[PDB]
């Protein structure tokens, strides 16, 4: 035993407070500071190609692959029910309430979230962040600050592309061989869709799912051992932490504004 | 560092998300105007609402002309009072009307169906007019026992 | 900036804000009186059933009991204390919401000529409509 | 020591969160926390319909027991079911007409008992003879038309 | 424009054929050799600890959260038809058809699939596979053959834990929070009495989605640039290629088994 | 290798996957026995099978004893013939028995109900009984 | 039983309140007599209906 049993558990609690204490201190210095507007204007466009444009290929090709499986499995469960006209309340309602900012955030941490951690880790082994301190400029405002604002405005923008292609992907597998018309599928979809219910509430949960993903990708890229094994250890660490921050916050965001 | 290539793909990405917003608001959603045109509240009493819930659409002749904001209960007469929302385009509702709550299909929701009446050569409806020619809803517990008896 | 001196207080302040977003948000996002009514056959009624007078839901049902001397189902409903002056000559007349929905308790209004306080027992109940012996009377 | 002073103070505080939130995961979902099942009955029908295993039996609308298994008779080909009634309710008369009722319009059924006036008490080992078979949807359409 | 536009396509057409050429040749020279059962008997338990045991801290603790959001979002949508009887119907049917071997495949490739690429790629940076090739021991049988078999039999063993955490994870909202314990909840769960549906087809999709993940996880780690940037580049491209291999093949595996 | 903690956690993961299989397959899927199936095939000729599909359960008094393996159609008389299976544990059926294709309520699947010249063996033929009912038969006989 | 056109919109009358339902057909079918009557038939159990011509 009882005296030596706390020697392995009590020491981990001290390093846990130092881990989360350095993430909030790094984000406070990267945002609150000098309002660099004209200087950070070409930096936001450069950090939008590898985050918004290069990660746009995976979500587009998976948007048609998330509606053609959901729309095909949803047809067999509604068999012998005379409810074939109510397909819009299953392929478009579950892609906006349950799916949407959950599946696209898991693909954001693999393509854009994983590459953002390895980009700062490769510059830390070559000591490129330490060379910014010798040039009398802030390293947290030049290499961290344009990368945080470029990820918080891209994932709500990439969520709408995941929904609209997935809605059209459900219509692609819908009228393909079933014989249904294009008037019954777009009839039940207009019901229970209005302001501050499903379209706005999907955008509310999307920006919360964009801060918590990009916070881990910038912290583990800044807190890593500059060697060949420290970059690869922090690269796979952000995928596990974002999988528990997106799915772990799904139970919290469902209790508020059901639907 | 090339500004001639990265600035083009940003506008492609911005128009890919702008066209995706117009696909979920015009094809998936049936909202176009964000105006704030008000309406007048009409009071009506009943005896049994059945399965009437909040935000139920009200129709007069089959076309939806409004909805229901909320429903209250009278603490004195113990009767349910249903509020209505009718647009101010044209009403022409006399005092000889008949309100009847109906349903769509068999497993659908309940809606209020306003039936117009005739006039004799009866006044004009105003904000807060109440009538007593309201039809109550029917359930399955009353029509089955009356069919065998 | 400084290890073991300043990094502890930021982690405590961050944990005080992260747990505050899961306490008042996740968790939690009434003086009532009880009644009794001994029935004979209800069907598939469960707990937490809505009780309505006229159609609007005003109370729920806590639990259902069963006496060991008579084996009759007794429903212990709960209604609000704001509504009173209920006559004793009015039955419950349990119906079903919609046509294919679940069962729910009801209470129709009656005529006046007392005040039912907490602990009252309804002496006039009504049986439910079961499909076992209902369709057999039309043929046999 | 310096690192041993904070090793024991916050170490109990992490065990304070481990001692907490364990009464909310070991919740009570059945009666098996104290006693799972403290009598076995026998009933023989003619056609049970769509009756399957683990079917709840009800007395007037409240659930009182389950059905363990259904064994066919090897002499007359009649289904024989069993009941699991608790010891809290035992004074049931033998004149109860055991009938099989339906539950909804899906295809599932449930057994229903009826209480009334009285004889002999029904205990373990006895078989009730006042049974009634279930109804099917294909029998009344031939009797009403013909 | 007929020769200048097709000049750049020839450089990206031959290398794409050589991409799948070394991927199929590496897996072919790992199992057609001599069969040894006692030599890889301590080596298989060592690789099973990294792939299968260390991946239990992501699938188990998040599988309850996916089972929890299927009960909250599956309750308000069925308030007019069946709010208690069909509560356990959409939870057990969705987790055993398309949420089982697909959603857990993104969590398996994020921890046990992304780190498997960085493990093989780290050996080629510091010249560990080249030193083992200089002896008489086959380098394609010590780091490939026990590591491929430790990922094929791991994902069906991890899917059932993800299923059992999803069915029990949906039981906290069934027997509690205004629900019934076992009367109307568990009675509508055994509707699939056939052993072919939801038991064989769930196990078939878990084996197919296990070979296609561990193949790309062992291909990017074996074919990488021996530097600090080549290991982090193959770790990012592993998660992108595995996510399209479990979503693009999900529509293929559903069209012949659910249609 | 310290061979102290590595060999234990593999056995815990191999044991946790074994109890998780009994929570799904053994508890809420089926019985999962050895399934030797010592049954025998019969032959029954009907007129209209209605909505009989593959692996359709057959019951005697509500208790299912087997399923339907395959259904064929002869090109001579053009009559549907179902090949049902009855296990060896229940072999006391007479020759005067009649089958009835009934429904489980109004939305369930169609199943065969056999209600009650010594016994039947492999190669016998049950006599022609009544077939299932359709919506055109109920709406046609009610008016005409 | 074969679909030929759709309903564009639903209009109302400010004097007698008669809902005029408009509908468009392609130029493949034009020989329609004046004795044809419209009929509102139900399709499904949700509550939505569809128009049916009776030539």
């Amino acid at each position: 035993m009882l005296l030596n049993a706390l020697a392995s558990l009590g020491h981990k609690g001290i390093k846990t407070l130092r881990t989360f204490g350095r993430a909030g201190l790094m984000l406070f210095n990267a945002l609150v500071g000098k309002p660099e507007f004209r200087k950070h204007a070409p930096l936001l466009v450069r950090q939008l190609y590898n985050v918004g444009v290069l990660s746009m290929l995976i979500i587009v090709v998976s948007g048609v692959f998330i509606g053609m499986v959901l729309g095909l499995q949803g047809y067999l469960v509604l068999t012998t029910y005379s409810a074939e006209t109510s397909l819009g309340m299953l392929v478009a309602l579950s892609l906006l309430r349950e799916l949407g900012p959950v599946v696209a955030a898991l693909l954001f941490a693999g393509r854009a979230g994983s590459a953002l951690t390895a980009e700062i880790g490769l510059m830390r082994a070559t000591e490129q962040l330490s060379s910014m301190e010798m040039m009398a400029v802030d390293p947290l405002r030049r290499v961290i600050s344009p990368r945080f604002w470029a990820g918080v405005i891209s994932l709500p923008l990439l969520t709408v592309i995941f929904v609209a292609v997935g809605i059209w992907g459900g219509s692609l597998v819908g009228v393909s061989w079933k014989g249904i018309d294009s008037g019954f599928f777009w009839s039940a979809m207009q019901n229970a869709v209005d302001w501050r219910m499903d379209l706005v509430n999907c955008l509310i949960k999307s920006v919360v799912f964009a801060i918590t993903v990009t916070w881990i990708s910038l912290f583990n890229g800044y807190d890593a051992i500059p060697t060949s094994a420290g970059i690869s250890r922090a690269t796979t660490r952000t995928v596990v932490h974002s999988s528990l921050a997106v799915l772990g916050l799904d139970f919290v965001l469902t209790a508020l504004m059901f639907g | 560092m090339q500004t001639k290539k990265n600035e083009i793909w940003v506008g492609i990405f911005l128009l890919a998300a702008l066209l995706a917003a117009l696909f979920v608001c015009l094809k998936a959603a049936n909202v176009t105007s964000i105006r704030t045109e008000p309406t007048y509240t009409l009071y009506a009493t009943f005896d049994n609402i059945g399965g009437l819930k909040a935000r139920s659409p009200v129709s007069i002749g089959g076309v939806v002309v409004g909805r229901v904001a909320d429903i209250t209960l009278d603490p004195k007469t113990y009767l349910p009072r249903v509020t209505l929302e009718i647009e101010q385009r044209y009403n022409h509702i006399p005092d000889t009307s008949s309100l009847s709550i109906r349903t769509s299909g068999l497993l659908g929701e309940q809606y209020l169906a306003l039936n117009v009446g005739f006039e004799d050569p009866t006044a004009i409806l105003k904000d807060g007019d109440t009538i007593q020619d309201t039809k109550s809803a029917m359930v399955l517990e009353d029509l089955i026992g009356q069919f065998l008896y």
